Order: C-alpha cells, then structure tokens, then sequence
RNA sequence: CAACGAGGAAUUCCUAGUAAGCGCAAGUCAUCAGCUUGCGUUGAUUACGUCCCUGCCCUUUGUACACAC
C-alpha cells in the first residue's frame, strides 16, 4: 500500500500522508496547493 | 569582509612550514649574494649556519619572527 | 474551530470525525497525545478515548483509513499507533474483524508497523553507547 | 565580473504607442552592446578607433573610384 | 514641448459612493469622482471641493485611472473626514485645513465601509476583498486584520474593544471577539447574499436579496457557542430588490426608534419600531381565542414589534441616504440618487399619524448636473460651454466660473453646436426632431418636427455659420440655411446606408461624411461632386476631422484605431492603433496638425500628425468619454464623459553548525541562569530570608519569538538539514557538546517535546557522543556522569514505551486478520488446489525489468 | 651640455616532462621568412583543497525495485 490520491473530491491527499480537506483549507493554502499541483503536473 | 583590511591569525601546517622554510632560506641566499663579493654557495652557507643556530641575523628567521609576531599581534 | 482553539479535544475530535476534516483530526489527535504524555490503561484523556470507544462502524473504518495513511510516514506514525491501540483495546475484536473493509486496511498496515518496530528496536540497540560510555567513565578511576 | 547577458537583460529592464523612443533605445543598446566594432587600447597612465566603419568608407570610396574609371 | 494639464473638473454633484451629513438644515459632504465636495443644503452653492493637491495630468501623475472615491465617513466632534477609494487606500483629512493627515492603503480591492470607534483614534474599514482591518490613528498602524469572510464586506457594527459583528456578500453574518481576533459565531443569514446590517442594542436587523428582512436577538453576555446571536423571525417588504442600507435612530423627548431600509430602485422603506408598553398591551390581542396553536401563532413576532411607515419614493434610482430627527415630526432625510442629484426630504408624524399621503422634499440640489451622460459637448469662441443630455438638460456652463447659467429642455439629444456669433445653439435629437435655442431669451426659437425620418446622428455648421448639414440614420443627409433666424431645408442627399457622421472642412471646401458601411465619402460642397471614398476601416466608423489647411483628415471608429488620410489623393498615411475599446471622438487643434482623441475606455490621448507619436496619455476620467471639444483659438480642450464629468485641459549569513552553536550558547545560558535563580530561591527560602538575587530578565529573542529555550534550540536543530547535520555536529567543539548534553538532559523532562522529536534527539545525541567518545570518557565530573545516566534512562524509557505499542499493534492486527481468515477463508484440504488458490488470490505487482 | 644598470599603476597566462633555459633542422597547395612549424637537451616552485569572494550551471515529486534516509 502506498498513499495515492484521495477517493473523494473535497479532499487533497499528498503522498506524505497528510490528507487535507478543501473545506478546511484556508484560501492561502488553497492557492499554494494549486500552484504546487501545477508544478508537479509541469514536471 | 569584502576587503576590510583586517588579518586573522591562523596556524600553519607542517608541509607549508617546510615549503616556506626552503623558500626563505634559498631566496635569502640569493638576495644576500645579489651584488656582494660572495657567491650563492658562500651566502647559502652563512644563511644555513645562522639559521641552524637561530641567530636572528638571517633573512629567513627574521622573516619568520616577523610573520609570527604579526600573527601574535592580530591574533 | 472554537473547540480546536479553546482546547477541549473530545468534542473537537467527534466534530472533526463528523465533518471528515482529516488534517484537523490529525491535529486534535496529536495535540491530545502530546498533552497525554505531559500529564502523568488509558492513553489519551479518558473522555476522548471513551469518545473513540463509542463510535460506530463507518466512523471507525474512516478512522482506521486515516490511521492507515498516517502510518506510512515515520514521523506521523506514533499518532496512528496510539489510535490503533485504543481502538483495539476499547472495541470488540470480533466486531472489528467482521466490519466489511477491515482487512484491506489492517493488511495494509501490518508491514508498516513491522518496519517501524525494526527501526525503533535498532534505536534501542544503538542506545547502549551511553551505557558503554558510562562503564568507561566509571573505569576512569 | 557579471555577464554580458545579465547586463543586457538589465539594460532592457532599464530602457523598457510611441516609436522613436524604441528606435533610440534599440540603436543605443545595439551600439553599446556591440564591442567588436570599436577598438580599445589600454591607457598606460578607451575607444581608439571604429574599424568596420573606417573599412566600409575606405572600400566604398575606391568602389566609386573604380566604377568612375 | 508645451504639454497639457487639467485646470478644473465639474459637472458631478453625487457620484458612485455614500454621503455623510454634518449639522449646522445642515451641510452635506458627498463624493465627486476621486475628490469630495461639501454642499450647504439651504442654498446649494459649492462651498468646498476638497481635492488631491496634484492635478491629474501633471508630470508625476501615474499611468492609470485615478482612484475613485467610494466611501465617505465623518468624525463630527474632532472634525475629521475618513474617505476611502477604489484601489483600497484611505485618506483621513482635517476639515479645517483640508490637508491629508493619514494614508492607510492596507487593502487589495475597493473598500465598502468605514467607521470611527471609541469616538476618536480608531477606524475600522471593510472592503470588497473580504478582510476587515482596524487602524489606530495615534500610531498610523493597521492593528488587526479580521480575516474569515469570503466575498465582500457589506456591513458591520462594533462596540469599542470586545465585539464586532460583520456581514458579507456571501450569505454569512459573523461575530468577532476583538481580543483574540478569531471569529466566534457564524450563521447563514440569507440564502443568497446579505446586504444589510443595523442594530439598536437589543435587536439586530439584516436584509438579503429580495424582501426577506430578518430580525435577530444578540445576547452579548451569552456563553453557549451557537447562541450569542439567535434568529427571531422574518418579514416582508414592498420591494423585491436588494435592500442594501439599514439605519436606526433614537429620537429623544419620549424615547423612540426609527430605521430605514433603502432599496435598489427608487424607494426607501421607513419603519417605526414600537415600545415595550405596546408590546405588552398588544400581546394579548393576537393571544385571543382561548395553547400549542396560540404558542405557534405567538412564535410566528416581526410584524408585532415592527411598524411600517411612510414609504418615501423618488424620481430616480437611489444610491445613499442618511437622516436627522427632532420632535418625531421632523424625520429629515437627505438622499443622494444615482443620476447626480441630492434631495432633502422630511416626513412629519404627529406621533400617531404621518400627516401626509406621500412625503415632501424640502430641498433639492440638482442644478450643476445633467441626470444623464452628456452625449455632446461644445464651446464658444472661448467663454461659454454647451452640454447636451438625454432628459433634455441642455446646459450652458461658463469656463471662468464652472457654473451653468442657462438651461433648457430638449429631449434625447445627441449632437449640438453653437452659432458663429455666439449666444445661439443648434441641436438635433434622437427622434426626427431638430431644435434651436439661444442665451438671452427663453428656450425655443423654433423646433423642426420631421427634420429627419429617423435618428439624427451628426450636424455641422459651415465656418460662416449660415448653412448647416444634418446627417441621420434615415440614410439621408440634408442641408439647411438660416433665413431671417429660421431653418430652410433646400436640398437632401439620400444614400444607400445610414450616415452617422458629417463634417465640413474649416474653409468651406469639403464635406466628409461617415457612413455605417465601414467607409467615409468626401464630397465637394459646391457640386456634391463625390471627390473621394476612403475605405478599409472594417467596422462602422465614428468621428472625422479635417485639418486647418484642409489637407489631412482623421478617421475614428470602433476598430480601436484612428486612420490618417491625405485628402489630395485619398491616400492613407498611418493606421495607428490606440485605445483598446472604441474611439468616440477625435478633434484637431486650431492651428497645428496635433490632435486629440477621446475614447470609450476612459482616456483621452494627445497625438501629433507629423511623427505620429502619442504626445500625452491623459487619465482623469473614470468611464466612457463621450465627447470632447477644442477651443477655437488658443487651444484648451474640454472633455465630457459617462461618469457625469466635464473637465478642462489647458497648457502647462551563518550556516548549520554555527547557528546551532549560538543557539546552544544562548539557550543554555538562559537555562542555567534560571537554575541558578531556582537555587537562590531555595536557599533564601531555607535560610534567613533577608536577601536573594534580584531578577534574571528573560532573553530578548526568547521572549520575542515566545519560546522556551528548549523549543528554540529544538526548532533550529530541526531547521538544519539532514545532508549537513553530520557536519553541523562535527564542527562544534567539546564545550558545545557538553552544553548540548545539558540541553538534551533538560529536554527529556518536558515529555511533550521529547516524544515529538524522539528520532531526531536519538540521531543527534548518538552521533554526538559516538564522534566525541574519546574525550567524553576522559572527562572526570560526577555531574556529567549523572547527566548521562539520566538521559540514558529517560531516552530508553521513551523508546521502549513507543515500541511497546508498536509490538502490541502488530500482534493485535495480525490476530484480527487471522481470525477473519479462519472465519471465512476457503475450504481446500488438498494442498495443490490450496496453493493454486492462494497464488490466484495473491497480491500482484508488475515491475519493469531489463534483460 | 642625449638614452640606459631588470622596467610604475594596472593587466594577461599558467599545474609534470608542465613554466622556464638551450640550441638544431625544415619551409610540405592555406598561413609564414620583419617569420612559421617541427626536433631533441636541461628541467623546477606552488595548488591538487574549497565554494568564503567573483561568476557560470543544475535541481526543487526520490521514482528507478528492495534496505535505509
């Protein structure tokens, strides 16, 4: 078993293990996680 | 510090001590033979004798005493 | 949010479990575990592990899924082990086995616990340089 | 010291629907960042010549002389 | 170059903002665009136009639109005006000397409310980005930033230091503890947006999208989580649109309270709230017919405690309001509407009857405006100015005073001109009508009904003025002469297409007409000769201009570019792309080939006709610039726009290892300082209590970052990286190793941050003593010996404590899996079928190998 | 009654058969004899570390399969 992505859609699950919920993330971390996902797509 | 004219005293490794020893002795013999009656062999003999007994009349150990004294100063 | 601010980790835990806010759940479990190490059969405070003892099947299957993907770290694994331990010692083992879905989780997190057991056991193994240094320091006279 | 490319990007950020400002800025950075069409000596106590321009006028002069002959 | 600048701006009285009222009825501070103007309601003369000290158009004016004022707010007693603008900045002025005292940028979008609090020295500001910031005025500092809303702050209400309560452009109302600056209680007020908020101390009132107005009871001294603010019932209004400002008063002389809800459209609903005596004596009357049903009826309160009142209407759409009161028969309410006009109404009320079928306005300040956008501007020789509107408000302003001295009523009028002697105005309207006015006498010299079959679009005089040209959307142009002061239609040229601009040359030579069919045609006036057809603009084509030498024409259009044409052969010269929306108008200078073009994207632009540069990019308007007009001689140019504005333009580094070393030295210095303090306390409590140490004050950086020294050292030990950790621990000498051991010895007494950093403490400590083992076992001190023993016991106890539950969980989880297996795995006794079953049911993973 | 007794400020290059000294031949379709290219003879001093300065470059999911981090 390895930590993939979330089986929901209001959730963000990093491969670290730290599952974050989109309703609980503030807008700063929403923008930051969106840019980080853009980096991991762009590579 | 970008060129702040301050010196800091370091120690010096034994290979550098032997390198700078041979350099000080030989170029002291050269400048001591530069335009005097004596040749390089006789000036080097005088230099090696005075450096062996440590007489402070040699270029080499006067230069050593200056380097060590400046290190003692801005230690 | 008010419970997470003012303290009060048990009702914060059950609200984070009801809302399914997993980072907040990790924070309430980590904070309550750390204050449990601070103060002084019971591993969290008693109100919170009773609140873990009284949750139903789908709640404990999402709790053990959270414990599953926290156990893949070597950092966030202690919180997962304390939560797994209180589930194991506060629930019925026949119930835990016959819940549909509780073998694709516990088979996922047996080998990670074995990996951590090997690592912490080697930490205890190389913790005896202190004992060797003490026997040298006593031989010093 | 620092690169000609780094100084060129700095010069473009310096200079930044007008046209003649861009004509002036482009001609300025071209004749500044082209160093191989001047000649520089070393002052022993400095642009000392313009080789390509002197060459082209010296050869256009004899070109029109040759066509005249 | 002799550049341009802005002399004065006018034409606006009330713009896209609120209004504050000041007592002497009284005066009124309101917004013009980017500057605030004060008016006395009594007469209405402009007694102040407080503006920025820099003229827009100067050398240091920056290359964007100026910040439109969006919220006025006033501190009455200490005489301040806090005004806030559309970029987010807040300027606080003293109204005595009219200078800027405070600049308070802070925000990221336009701001929506201000409020002074504790009457002086504190200002709270809410903006179109969802933050709400508290500012001190004695420190010039944003104190706090309350940050949990989602869309845009629509209102708030604060009391001093403890409770704020805001409501935003999502559906949410929030209550804020201003001591901790964390939001305490959040509700969904209305299902769409939430536009209103007012409160008289017991009841709170909010409104949302459509007529549903919600009463709330805030109980500030509550202790439950949900229940500091509860909802007590809804009611209805007569307007189905956004009620967007609610405000309360307590009239004296008995004690009574009134609140209004202004609406989007045209209407303010006023309400009297009643008093507790008629609450008590009205409860029984709806509690008649005598109790579960009666309790449901008594619960279903709003119409009970609130009483509607005289619903004040207006002619136009309502933008802001505020009132004053005496006697409860002088509810005197000032009102700024959208089409620029303020109105001072006042409703009387004899404490039972409102004494009127409809309220009455006592004043109206509307003379210096237009109520619509000025579709055509014009100028005299140099003295007067002509503004043409849609309601009919032709106005003849003057340049030297900026006051309309003469105004008439025409209709939907889009183009106009003067007459060459002055004191006479020709004009065409959007239906088939033309009109003539003057300056000394009354409005109408004559109108010409059926001047055209359809919408007129552009007219032009000849340079002597006796003959004018009218081109209209009935696909015709017509010529008119002046017979003696009446209009003589004599000839008419019908085209194939809707002509929408005309012009003649300034020397009676050419007639250039711009058709809807993407082209212009140049005719000879003396022959109707069809000289030229200029083509290739590619959208329908607006304003033309002919130069003074009658050699060079300009051609503007909705293609966002103006074309320069040489009129001798009809050859194009430039096609320069300006103005990213649409160039509405373009005009030469008097004597030069320089020209101006004003456009539909709130900018006028100054060009030359020789190098075709842009000389200047003037940036003072806020919206679509509909017209501009140049002086006949001298060359100052006026421009008039959609924001009801008319404005003049005239001429002028350690690393890891040493970071850990300095952290270790200050941390262990603080630690043994406190331990010496504790030994002093025990000795001065176990001996003759006559003396002790005075005080060890804690470290500057430790109280600055709010950390115990173990935490400070622990996070810098965390912040070094794993690649240079074995170097950071190898650089430090043995004295720092000994105080590192003191740090570890103290940190495994606080068992919270021991267990959260166990493998880091183990890795660092074991590398440290493994590297320094030769010197450590040669140190002779029983203090360090007891230290090593104590660290050993606590560290190994923590590690065996975590692997105890690790081993417990291994055996328990494999018991759970194994009892599930022996419950319902399968039935194979034969070993070959068993092993093939397990091979088919195993976990597969596919790997990329190399052969 | 002119220059000059190892050449100022600055500046460039250089790590083992290398720097430098020394002579002897050739003259190879371009180049070179106001010299160029070969060939041997003699043959060191000091770095061989470091990113502290000056710069240039690379990466910022570990992916590639375990173990470990």
């Amino acid at each position: 078993y390895n930590v993939g992505k979330a089986e929901k859609d209001g959730e963000i699950r990093l491969k670290n293990g730290v599952a974050m919920s989109k309703e609980e993330l503030t807008r700063e971390d929403k923008n930051r996680l969106r840019r980080a996902l853009k980096r991991k797509r762009s590579k | 510090g970008g060129g702040a004219a301050r010196r800091q005293a370091v120690d010096v490794s034994p290979l550098r001590r032997v390198n700078q020893a041979i350099a000080l002795l030989t170029i002291g013999a050269r400048e001591a033979a530069f335009r005097n009656i004596k040749t390089i062999a006789e000036t080097l003999a005088e230099e090696l004798i005075n450096a062996a007994k440590g007489s402070s009349t040699s270029y080499a150990i006067k230069k050593k005493d200056e380097l060590e004294r400046v290190a003692k100063s801005n230690r | 949010q008010n419970y997470m601010s003012k303290g009060d980790w048990t009702n914060a835990f059950l609200l984070a479990m009801t809302l399914d806010h997993p980072m907040r759940l990790f924070n309430v479990l980590k904070r309550a575990l750390g204050e449990s190490r601070s103060r002084q059969e019971v591993i969290f405070n008693e109100e919170l592990d009773q609140a873990i003892s009284i949750l139903n099947d789908e709640q404990l299957i999402l709790l053990m899924k959270r414990c599953r993907d926290w156990n893949t770290n070597a950092k966030t694994h202690t919180i997962a082990q304390r939560t797994i331990r209180c589930i194991l010692m506060h629930h019925n083992i026949a119930k835990l086995s016959e819940i549909p879905g509780m073998v694709k989780i516990v088979d996922a997190i047996i080998p990670y616990t074995q990996r951590h057991f090997t690592r912490v056991d080697n930490l205890v193994e190389q913790s005896y340089i202190l004992d060797y240094a003490l026997v040298e320091m006593d031989k010093l006279f | 010291a620092g690169s000609q490319l780094k100084n060129l990007k700095a010069a473009l950020k310096a200079r930044g629907y007008d046209r003649e400002e861009k004509k002036k800025a482009i001609a300025e950075i071209r004749e500044e960042f082209n160093p191989f069409e001047i000649k520089a000596a070393r002052n022993k106590r400095i642009a000392v010549g313009k080789p390509g321009i002197s060459k082209q006028i010296g050869e256009e002069q004899r070109k029109r002389a040759f066509e005249a002959r | 170059y002799q550049r341009f600048e802005q002399a004065a701006a006018f034409g606006v009285i009330a713009s896209n903002a609120n209004c504050v009222w000041i007592p002497a009825p009284g005066q009124l501070i309101t917004s013009a665009l980017e500057d605030v103007n004060i008016w006395d309601i009594k007469t209405g003369d402009l007694v102040s136009k407080l503006s920025d000290g820099l003229p827009p158009g100067a050398s240091d004016a920056r290359g964007a639109k100026p910040a439109e004022c969006t919220y006025l707010e006033a501190h009455k007693d200490t005489d301040l005006l806090a005004v806030g603008y559309a970029d987010g900045v807040i300027k606080v002025w003293d109204l005595m000397s009219k200078t800027v005292l405070l600049n308070f940028n802070g925000h990221k979008a336009a701001i929506t409310l201000l409020q002074f609090d504790g009457t002086g020295t504190r200002l709270i500001s809410g903006s179109k980005d969802s933050n709400i910031i508290v500012w001190d005025l004695v420190g010039e500092v944003g104190l706090y930033k309350l940050r949990s809303h989602k869309d845009s702050i629509t209102g708030f209400w604060c009391q001093g230091e403890d409770w704020l309560i805001s409501t935003s452009k999502d559906g949410m109302i929030k209550l804020w503890d201003l001591k901790t600056h964390q939001c305490i209680e959040t509700h969904i007020a209305h299902t769409g947006e939430c536009w209103g908020l007012a409160v008289k101390d017991d009841l709170l009132i909010t409104t949302g999208t459509d007529s549903q107005v919600k009463i709330w009871k805030l109980d500030i001294e509550n202790d439950k989580m949900g229940g500091k603010l509860t909802e007590m019932g809804i009611f209805e209004k007569q307007s189905k649109q956004r009620g967007l400002k609610i405000e309360f008063i307590t009239n004296s002389s008995d004690k009574t309270s009134f609140f209004y809800i202004q609406n989007a459209d045209k209407t303010i609903e006023t309400f009297r709230i009643r008093k507790e005596e008629e609450i008590a004596r009205g409860l029984k009357k709806r509690e008649k017919r005598l109790l579960t049903e009666e309790e449901i009826a008594k619960s279903i309160y709003s119409s009970f405690i609130l009483h509607p009142f005289q619903t004040i209407r207006s002619l136009y759409k309502i933008k802001s309001a505020s009132w004053t009161t005496v006697s409860s028969s002088k509810l005197e309410l000032v009102l700024t509407t959208s089409s620029n006009t303020i109105e001072y109404y006042s409703i009387p009320y004899e404490k039972r009857d409102p004494t009127s079928p409809a309220p009455l306005k006592t004043h109206t300040i509307e003379l210096q405006g237009q109520r619509t956008d000025v579709r055509s501007i014009d100028i005299s020789d140099d003295n007067k100015l002509l503004a043409t509107a849609s309601n009919g408000s032709l106005k003849i302003w003057n340049i030297k005073t900026h006051k309309c001295i003469r105004t008439f009523e025409c209709g939907y009028a889009l183009t106009c001109k003067f007459l060459p002697g002055g004191l006479l105005v020709i004009l065409g309207t959007r239906n088939g009508e033309l009109q003539l006015f003057d300056l000394a006498s009354s409005s109408l010299l004559d109108t010409i009904e059926d001047a055209h079959d359809a919408a007129i679009w552009s007219l032009d005089l000849t340079s002597d003025g006796k003959r004018l040209v009218t081109g209209s959307a009935d696909k015709t142009v017509k010529f008119w002469d002046f017979k003696v002061l009446k209009l003589h239609h004599d000839t008419t040229l019908e085209l194939t297409d809707d002509i929408l601009c005309v012009r003649v040359s300034p020397d009676d030579r050419y007639l250039a007409i711009s058709l809807l069919d993407n082209t212009v045609k140049v005719f000879f006036l003396d022959s109707m000769k069809f000289y030229l057809s200029l083509y290739g603009h590619k959208l329908p084509v607006l304003s033309i201009d002919i130069s003074f030498d009658s050699k060079m024409i300009i051609t503007s259009s909705a293609d966002k570019n103006i074309k320069i044409w040489g009129l001798d052969f009809g050859d194009c010269h430039k096609s320069l792309f300006a103005h990213q929306d649409s160039i509405m108008n373009v005009k030469f200078l008097p004597q030069s080939h320089n020209f101006f073009s004003c456009s539909k994207d709130a900018v006028v632009k100054y060009w030359d006709g020789e190098k075709f540069e842009c000389i200047q990019k003037l940036y003072a308007h806020q919206s679509e610039v509909w017209a501009l007009a140049v002086a006949t001689d001298g060359g100052f140019v006026v421009s008039s726009s959609h924001d009801h504005s008319i404005r003049i333009w005239e001429e002028t580094s350690l690393k890891a290892g040493e970071r850990l070393m300095e952290a270790l030295d200050l941390g262990i210095a603080e630690i043994e300082g406190l331990e010496a303090y504790n030994r002093d306390m025990k000795l001065w409590q176990r001996k003759k209590l006559g003396e002790a140490p005075i005080k060890p004050q804690g470290n500057a950086v430790l109280i600055a970052v709010n950390k115990t020294p173990e935490q400070y050292i622990m996070d810098t030990l965390l912040r070094i990286r794993m690649s240079q950790l074995e170097d950071a621990l190898m650089v430090m000498p043995f004295s720092y190793v000994l105080k590192f051991l003191k740090f570890i010895d103290t940190v495994m007494q606080n068992k919270t941050l021991l267990h959260s950093h166990l493998p880091l403490i183990c890795k660092n400590l074991f590398f440290i003593i493994k590297f320094n083992h030769k010197e450590l076992v040669s140190q002779k001190n029983e203090e360090l010996k007891l230290q090593i023993n104590r660290v050993k016991t606590e560290l190994r106890s923590a590690l065996k404590s975590t692997e105890d539950d690790l081993g417990f969980n291994v055996q328990g989880l494999k018991f759970v899996k194994q009892q599930w297996n022996l419950r319902h795995n399968y039935e194979f006794v034969d070993e070959y079928d068993q092993q093939e079953k397990e091979s088919n049911s195993a976990r597969k993973r596919v790997f990329g190998t190399v052969i």
